[PDB]
């Protein structure tokens, strides 16, 4: 019944959680496992209003919608026993623990899969479970730095800027969901799971575009796009910025519609653009070519809004888009037509929360947001009962601090 | 010598020919799937003519690392699909394929009588994958864009920049590289998992814009919740302090350092030699380090500028402080860690010799990814596939390719 037959344990924090969310979105039984200290993602913003409490992190609410929540202390012998029982009944464990931590607690993959040969265990870490960086801490910025990705977010000698929403983490998590699903598929057929090791530094090296090949093939170090006239360039307009791809390569058929747009709008000096010199990459990246392009085009763009340029540029069959802000996104009429934004009342917050919606559509499966993200230990009791614990054993575990159940 | 591959026996009919499609099928090919690219010699993949080229020599169609890095391990048959006899060949292939994926203009496969309706009858086990910029119906459904356009449209670019400055984005066509291919792959695997139960394939459809927003939730969620646009923050962070990019010795040399709690701040102070300035009350708490971030960054950079970044990175990591040099592509290629992990792979090619590729960012403990063959030339496997897999007679093959239905 969609993915309902798959049980996924999700022991993740600031790093990790989008991977189990993807399983939850197709209906899997996903259980978010926290320590009694709480998932650290609960303590990072942005925030719902002025609230700063454990349910107020918009990221927490988003990445952990569709999951139940339990709290287990794996530093406690009793907790490790409950965790082992949970794993005996799990198809998939996704976790972002420090390399070596679970092994050091006697919870290696071999232990976790002893009575569950099909178990898949996916580890999401900054650098991997192994190798010379595995002992050492990493964060979104420092993974981005070490992977090569961060360096590309600038030109010349300028310091680079960060991508938003911890893309080191998100890239690893997306590939970890893919690796998890591939190993799960393989386990369906072989009866044997395995370990799936996804490192942020490797996942981000997937996003170097062609920088690694520029070095291997030509001995060239590249940085970011943005200074090739009319080709992946950003331009100021009346109320923000737009992104333009009027030409790539020697593709004059891309450029001619752009010249027609400029002519039709009566842009001053549009004839400067009506010249085959713009078909040459070397001219487009020259200081005079880039400066002249910006001079002509931005005299026009500065007088017009994002929405106007999007409408009119696309009317002329040119690849122009707005540099959308959050208000633009919520107002986007295509996303409105598609029903993308999902709003779900949150009882803990006493308010509606709006979330991104489905990243894909299926002929037979249904994507869904799922339940509001759990409170700390919200489902500890009902999940342990599901694994065969009675009340008294569970009350033992709470009183000894091996698990935490909410009020 | 028994090698286990997670997607053994899976066959992919791959019409995709630029953008995210080929990146997704590259991963399938590393898992043991037989990915057969359909590529017409009249309509070659445009990346074949894109730099970088071996030694900067862009002759022919088999020298581009832009093309090559996305196409290892694939087979390639040259079919002219607007020739009538070519359809019958594709039909035989679809009859043997688990996955059909394409990028043709909306309605083209339907014009060839190769839409889902017809594919489901050719092979009810086939999974039929398509994608669009932002959906195939709705007010913006005919709009055009590339990865850089989607970075802008999805909200990423506006939040990738220094405060008060023009935004930058990632410097790349980022949405193409990880966001879209990982969601495509997860959808494919979900359909494959469901098919183990139902025995039926189904359609998988992706809006690239919606896949991108799904990994960049903060911009729209913060505006929806709070009615205020969430601005970009350069290379800072909302919680960590200090958190930034700092000069070290050498050309365009920077180190990323990110401190998340008082213990890591004490460690950074220790590595700095415990200078009295860092003992000021103005830096004693995360909250004060955030408040005084500008001064803090100036003082940190005055010290890092006197240091070798590799030595400083190592000392900080060994003190438990997240740190990483801001690496260029050469440094990533030469990294001890990525090389010990086996991320980089060199493959021999009949025209360009041994050149650099990489596996996808997944280390499977039992069914590891494989890197076997360099990117194919157009039609490299035409005769092999037609004769060995699709059952055409030697005579029929030479008839199909003498009449130049296939090359």
């Amino acid at each position: 019944q969609d993915f309902s037959r798959f049980r996924v344990l999700d022991m993740t924090g600031e790093l990790g959680p989008y991977a189990a969310k993807m399983f939850a979105g197709l209906g899997a039984d996903v259980i978010h496992v926290e320590s009694p200290a709480g998932d650290p993602l609960r303590r990072v913003g942005p925030w719902f209003g002025d609230r700063r409490d454990a349910q107020a992190s918009l990221q927490y609410l988003y990445y952990n919608a569709g999951k139940r929540g339990i709290a287990v202390d794996l530093e406690h012998e009793a907790g490790r026993t409950a965790f082992r029982r949970l794993c005996d009944g799990a198809d998939l464990l996704i976790e972002s623990c420090r390399p070596g931590w679970l092994d050091g607690l006697g919870l290696s993959y071999e232990v976790l899969s002893r009575d569950n040969a099909r178990l898949v265990q996916t580890s999401i870490t900054p650098f991997g479970r192994t190798g010379p960086l595995a002992p050492y801490p990493g964060s979104d910025l420092t993974c981005s730095a070490l992977s090569g990705f961060l360096y590309l977010a600038g030109v010349d000698g300028d310091k680079p800027v960060r991508a938003p929403d911890n893309q080191a983490y998100r890239m690893a998590e997306a590939y970890a969901a893919v690796g998890s699903a591939i190993a799960l598929f393989s386990a369906q057929r072989s009866g044997r799971g395995q370990v799936v090791d996804v490192a942020c530094i490797e996942a981000q090296a997937m996003a170097l575009e062609n920088a690694a090949q520029f070095w291997d093939l030509e001995g060239k170090i590249r940085r970011g796009r943005g200074r090739e006239a009319g080709s992946a360039t950003l331009h100021p307009c009346a109320d923000g910025f737009i992104a333009l791809v009027a030409i790539m390569g020697r593709n004059k058929p891309m450029w001619t519609p752009f010249v027609r747009w400029m002519e039709a709008e009566g842009v001053e000096e549009w004839q400067v653009l009506d010249d085959d010199k713009w078909i040459d990459y070397a001219y487009r990246t020259s200081e005079e070519g880039y400066a002249t392009f910006c001079r002509v085009f931005e005299r026009y763009t500065r007088t017009r809004s994002k929405a106007y340029l999007y409408e009119i540029g696309q009317r002329f069959n040119v690849a122009v888009t707005p540099v959308s802000d959050g208000r633009d996104l919520l107002a986007n009429p295509q996303l409105a037509h598609r029903g993308f934004w999902q709003t779900q009342f949150n009882d803990t917050l006493g308010a509606n929360v709006t979330y991104p919606g489905a990243p894909y559509e299926f002929g037979e499966m249904q994507w869904r947001l799922g339940r509001n993200a759990p409170r700390l230990g919200e489902h500890t009791r009902e999940v342990l009962a599901g694994c065969g614990y009675s009340a008294s054993e569970i009350d033992n575990l709470v009183r000894e601090g091996a698990v935490y159940a909410e009020q | 010598n028994s090698v286990e591959r997670a997607l053994e026996g899976i066959v992919v009919c791959d019409f995709s020919w630029v953008g995210a499609g080929p990146i997704a099928t590259s991963v399938l090919a590393q898992c043991g799937a037989d990915v057969i690219r359909i590529e017409s010699v009249k309509r070659p993949d445009t990346l074949r003519r894109g730099e970088p080229f071996k030694d900067g020599i862009g002759t022919g169609l088999d020298r581009s690392g832009y093309f090559a890095a996305r196409n290892a391990n694939k087979r390639d048959i040259a079919l002219d699909m607007n020739h009538p006899s070519a359809r019958e060949v594709a039909v035989r292939l679809i009859a043997k394929s688990d996955i059909v994926i394409n990028n043709f203009r909306v309605g083209q496969m339907e014009k060839w009588k190769l839409g889902w309706d017809e594919v489901q009858k050719i092979n009810p086990r086939a999974i039929y994958v398509t994608m669009s910029m932002q959906g195939t119906d709705g007010p913006h459904s005919r709009y055009m864009g590339y990865g850089v356009n989607l970075n802008a449209l999805c909200g990423l670019t506006a939040r990738a920049g220094f405060a008060g400055a023009p935004p930058f984005g990632t410097g790349t066509n980022y949405t193409d590289h990880v966001m879209v291919p990982t969601h495509t792959l997860f959808g494919i695997m979900a359909a494959l998992l469901e098919r183990e139960v139902t025995g039926r394939g189904q359609t998988v459809s992706l809006s690239q814009l919606e896949s991108a927003i799904s990994m960049t939730p903060s911009a729209p969620m913060a505006f929806a919740a709070n009615g205020e646009v969430l601005g970009p923050q350069g290379y800072g962070d909302a919680e960590a302090a200090p958190h930034g990019v700092y000069t070290t010795l050498g050309y365009r040399k920077w180190i990323a350092i990110a401190v998340f709690d008082d213990a890591q701040w004490a460690a950074l102070r220790r590595v700095m030699g415990n200078p009295p300035w860092a003992e000021d009350d103005g830096f004693a708490s995360a909250e004060m380090r955030r408040r005084n971030a500008a001064e803090l960054d100036e003082r940190i950079e005055a010290w890092t500028a006197t240091q070798y970044g590799d030595w400083l990175m190592a000392e900080l990591l060994k003190a438990g402080v997240p740190a990483g040099e801001v690496r260029d592509a050469r440094e990533a290629i030469e990294d001890e860690h990525l090389r010990r992990r086996g991320f980089w792979a060199y493959l021999d090619h009949p025209e360009v010799g041994v050149t650099l590729y990489n596996r996808a960012p997944i280390v499977f403990s039992r069914t590891p990814l494989e890197m076997k063959t360099a990117a194919p030339s157009i039609g490299q496997h035409t005769r092999e596939v037609l004769g060995g897999m699709l059952g055409y007679s030697h005579d029929e093959i030479e008839n199909l390719v003498s009449h130049e239905v296939l090359v």
